[PDB]
């Protein structure tokens, strides 16, 4: 069950970034969305979450730096808020065939916490069909569906339980089949210490002037360096 | 292998 | 449990709206009532929910906008509030006959939450019976009847999960069978996040100066835009 | 599968009918008098005119009406102790019947316990199951007294909630299930809310006159009426 | 089924009595003084009148009476050891009628625990429908102290209560069925709450006035005196 | 299970009263200590509760007023307080032989409240045998042991029931037979509304000037007449 | 049946006898000393003189005395870990009589918990039912230390006082129905509530006094002298 | 069946002995030393002498001394990961004994829970009845800290407490049965309660005094001098 | 069961100290990183845990004082954090080989509390396999999972058990094996655990941010005194001076 | 039933 | 079963 | 009959 | 379907 | 058998 | 053990 350091080393190499569409977010990012990681976006709303979402799912389909290849994604909507049609003004912004775009994203709709947690498990059956296929999964968003299905107190015991049974189940997918995780998640940042500990990158987003959006590491410093400024378009995140 | 999309 | 996102691009394009009778109200809803969602209409008394409950119930029977052919409703009411008598009104302003505009909505009184959850399963029933005929389900009110049958504390529990079973069987229904979904709720909005998150869409209805009503988006910026001025006549909502 | 179109429950409420209270003005509130399909609730002070509107209504259901209405019986439950035949008599005599015929016409119990009250219901069901359009009315004076009566102490608040959501329910489907008017009475100090289809509160007006009200509704002259009492009855 | 018409009702309503305190001014107060089909219920402090009430309908039950009632027997059931034939013997001295004939005409029987109390009604239930007319009144003094003794510590309550309305129906089913006055005494800290006050038809308060007069008031009514009434207690009993 | 008035007229015109030994304490009860009825007596230590109950034990073998002819006594003990000494010295004073008092009281240690209504269940065997024999029940005290069995709360609803039945075996046994029941008791006065009800007469008992106690009936108004002034000596209970 | 008369019990008291406690004051105080057919309860701080008493009274108990006492046999239950025979002997050594016989006439165990306590109670009611009138004293030191300990966490404290209950009734009876006195030591926080001041017929305050001398008093009883008595504490013991 | 003579239990008692401290002023604090046939618990703050104590006792056993005390071996049941050799030898040395042969008649075990410890206990039994006379001292250091470990949360608290009531009733019988001194060391907050205080025959707290005296005192006795002891610690254990 | 106190001296004689690559945090621990026992270390972010733990993962290797031979490294990560770079660059600042320094240490990631004590068993295996062999056991970090597996209460109590079952365990590991145990822990202030992992622990670190780029080290619950304190700092190439 | 008198 | 309304004077 | 003490 |  | 006591000087 | 020199 264990490796040496060299072995993990050679599997680290493999680590990949997916750019979001903005220079400076990549550069907060370290080159944008890190594979075997979860990273997790959280604010109010209209502040990129779902822009932030959909560019993703067109550049993960795009080669890029570091000898990114490209490569399919899965996106598990509990909020009913995906849209093709924003892919496909995406796909205008970065010249890329629509159709194209659309056959590499696969799609499902959660109703349950239950059903969030089957279909990860399905996710996971998938990913193993075929290795270096799909490189992210997206998930807007991440324990809605719990709130809903344990919102009474005396339940939150198995909700906090559930939780974290899927959130090690994410961290195990990410980390064995080297995909980086993308989930929204709302704000009251929700979940306690075991979305804050499963979670491997966190980013608040907030308004910035005009139509401008900020982007910060959550607990960090009141630093610049920590904070980045991007655009929304119809084109999705942009500088 | 995995085909990237483009139309350009 | 997956498509790709063309397969559900596919299935998005084949998304109505329903026309409230309002040229500003269906702009606040970007073409009137959406199918393959939720909408909750909520607000004080004489507001417009019963008067845009019958609206729909005829203009749903209507060929509308993008293409829009028309079809059945469904009608599930726990208040006792239904009138065949305003349809007819409707009727005679949008020049249709009463007969035929009656022959095409389906009523059921709930008297209980288990009573409207089994109603709504032979609604699922009756979709499947043929898929097309029905582009509308309205249920006035959506949990007037949870509140009636578990009005203590410490029942909160069960309350929750039969009202968040029921919500994610609505989300369903309007899904697979491509239907709009319109429910009036009352205020204290009541429901809290279950509620919050199964509806697509939430309209706060309020008195305007003399006759007019005003419709709002919930929980958006106090903008013009979020807002539309509807009148209130024997013949239904209008301009 | 427990489903009418639009039409057929156009063609069933065409059947609907109203009761006249005796007073003009009080049909005018109610839009022509106590409606069928739907429960009327009157609540109210002592000597407001409750059981002096409860016996009245005993009377008229019994008088052909406007609108076609041919009269028809009435089953009275009351678990206040205070139905008056007498009271009955006087106010056949002001409309000139005779007594015998309306005493004939109303069947009466009187209710002990919220369970006891729940069985006379059932028992109401069955009667009016035996044959359709013989009864018309109603009258439950009073709703729920023996509800806070049975359930007084904290903890079973619950139970007494679920028994009186269940009788209203039950209440709501002869109403409507059978085309009779409810009428019930109540004390004052969202199950009645909800199940109550209208809610009239009265109150003394100057001299002896009353005074009717929509319950809930904004301080208008429309949503009131005054009437009047006397040895016959609720009258203009 | 279970269902009468308003004319049966009528007809047996006309068959309801009242038996007068004594005082005039009473039963003005009751509408002819105790009535029969009804509970009627006294509660006060000591000495307001509870005992010498319970005494004096004791004797007046038996008398030919307004309305054409003739008089009858009476049951007492005593739960603080307080009848007294004593006094009987006096009250009939004030009313001219004998000892031995009032005191044959009234039968008594103490409770010392709830349930005997309840078997005890039972009892009398069988009675008055052996052979009915014999007996006009039954007299409970007092009514629910047994259930405050059975039951004093918390979290019995749902069953103390459950007890005190089957008692309280069963005694209205008792007075209406068998065409009885019931008359019960009570305690104050009035204790029962919503169940006696509803199963009660009347309810009087039981208070002291100047010197030896008394205070009879109807419970929960609005401060008038039309719903007061002024009465004295003599070693007769109670009278104007 | 019912009597007729006039029965129980009869019956209580068999009603005794048994003196105290003091004039003013007599007066205060009516008479003395009453058959057919629980007097209680509480109070704090040295009040006179076990001088009274000894000179009870004393004074129920003497014929005495209203053709008292006297008879036994049963004590029953559950605070190793009785001493026949103390009989010895009250039979001196009132010149009576030593040996025919103490063979004429019956006595028993309670050590367990089941101990306790078994007891009773034995005196009320005794009793029966041959009515008229004895005329004074003794406990001393009530319901120690009912404190003592019953402790921690949780059994405190199986306490009130126990003692509600002992307290109601207790009225039958002296209402059915016709003897007085005389119980002391603790204070804190304890057993609510069970005790309070099942006692016909209750006296506390508290110091008064020099070597002097004073009775008072319980929840009674400040007046003299709800009191009364008796003295305590190797002799017993006496006036001052 | 199950009655005596009062003259049968006037018959059987007149069989209860005194166990003098060294002190002529402490004795007046208490009637002639320690009493049969009674339990007496003795509680104080450090150094007061329960031990003292206990040991005292272990010899005491087995010397001719007052009103025709024979002397007998001694139990001692310790629950405390302080019984010292070495005491017994500087007593004996203060009476004038012999150390092996004081010692062989009283019998002693340690009880480790509250039920093995009430077992040895029920072999010491067994050994003065084999012949009565042979012991006359049982001394447990403490009635209740091993309750405390067995029962320190409150929920199980119903079972406590129904033990204690039970252990006291069972101490009543064998003393009032084997003529013996039963005195007990206790700790103070006295404890025991109702059932200890039910069960016990006496109870003994002891607290220090002016310099080397103590003060027993009677528990509860009024601010008066004749209610308290003056002793001293020697090698002799009390 | 369960009784002794006094003149047995006096003849049993006569073999009590006493071992030195190696303070004067303690040892007669303690009227000798540490007793046989009873329990003595140290409790107090840190580095107020438990430790040096324990040791400074582990190596004054095997010495003979006062009242034809003629020395013996000790256990050691060591929960605090304290006990260290050295001091023995440095102890050894004041003594002007041998290393070796003191380090050879000490056994030692580490108990890492209260079930072990209670199981270590039942073969400290075992081994002194393989031959009696032999081991004169039993030492726990420390007597219920696993016992706080092993039921730190309330509502296991009664398990807790018979647990201890059960040990520390065995250690009486040990001690009473083989006439052995049991020393033992506690922690403050003194801790156990009721059943800890009537268990231990003798209870020490120490403190610091001035520089760097110590202070040893009778727990719970009046604030006497005679009831405390001013001792020092050195290189060569306490003095 | 038991050992005489000269066994149990020879048996302590074995005890080694593993350098931090700070003098002055050395001399706070003695020498440095303790064998047969647990040594803990808890801060806020970026105080210097994980820098930490990775020197200690290179210096762990590398012959030291007290005779000291240097041996391999097991690693069990609940926090995603190591990063073999840093190890990279630590080597480098003390001259030695990147891929031998990585062939030394064994690695695994923990995802629940039930999986880190299944790894800590088969660690307890290769412990025994040979001995000798290792000398360090890392666990970054202690307890976030029994946090997160157990975050409701009315599971505390087995969430109480199960950590006292795994802390008893690692100090049977560290004492009978002979190897230093060294875990990290967060602070909720003061640190998580309660008396459990108080008492498990035999050196409890508190790591605070001093002035610019300086940390310092600190005993727990130890006075307020500067003995009790280190000053370090943390470089590319880990812990140093 | 006959009255009293 | 028709109904009869009540009609005397 | 009772035989009073005498 | 036919509309109305 | 019996203990021996440790002496070196 | 080889250090990793």
């Amino acid at each position: 069950g264990f490796l040496t350091a060299f072995e993990y080393s050679e599997k680290r190499k493999m680590v990949f970034h997916i750019t979001t569409g903005s220079q400076e977010f990549d550069k907060l990012l370290g080159g944008g969305i890190e594979s075997m990681a979860i990273t997790e976006a959280f604010g109010e709303f209209r502040t990129g979450k779902t822009q932030l979402s959909h560019t993703l799912c067109v550049t993960a389909q795009l080669p890029g730096a570091g000898g990114y290849p490209g490569g399919k994604i899965i996106f598990i909507d509990t909020e009913n808020t995906f849209r093709p049609d924003r892919l496909r003004d995406i796909a205008d912004r970065f010249n890329v065939d629509h159709d194209a775009v659309l056959d590499n994203v696969l799609y499902a709709r959660a109703y349950t916490s239950e059903h969030q947690m089957e279909l990860l498990d399905y996710v996971a059956a998938k990913f193993h069909e075929e290795a270096g296929i799909f490189k992210l999964l997206i998930i807007d968003s991440i324990m809605a569906l719990f709130r809903v299905d344990f919102s009474g107190r005396g339940e939150l015991a198995e909700r906090q339980q559930k939780l974290a049974q899927m959130l090690s189940r994410l961290q195990k997918i990410s980390e064995e089949y080297n995909v980086a995780v993308f989930v929204t998640n709302q704000m009251t940042p929700i979940g306690g210490h075991i979305l804050a500990h499963a979670s491997t990158t966190r980013i608040s987003l907030r308004k910035g002037r005009g139509e401008l959006r900020i982007a910060k590491i959550y607990d960090s410093p009141e630093m610049p360096e920590n904070e980045a400024t991007f655009a929304i378009t119809a084109g999705g995140i942009g500088d | 292998v995995f085909v990237p999309p483009f139309k350009t």
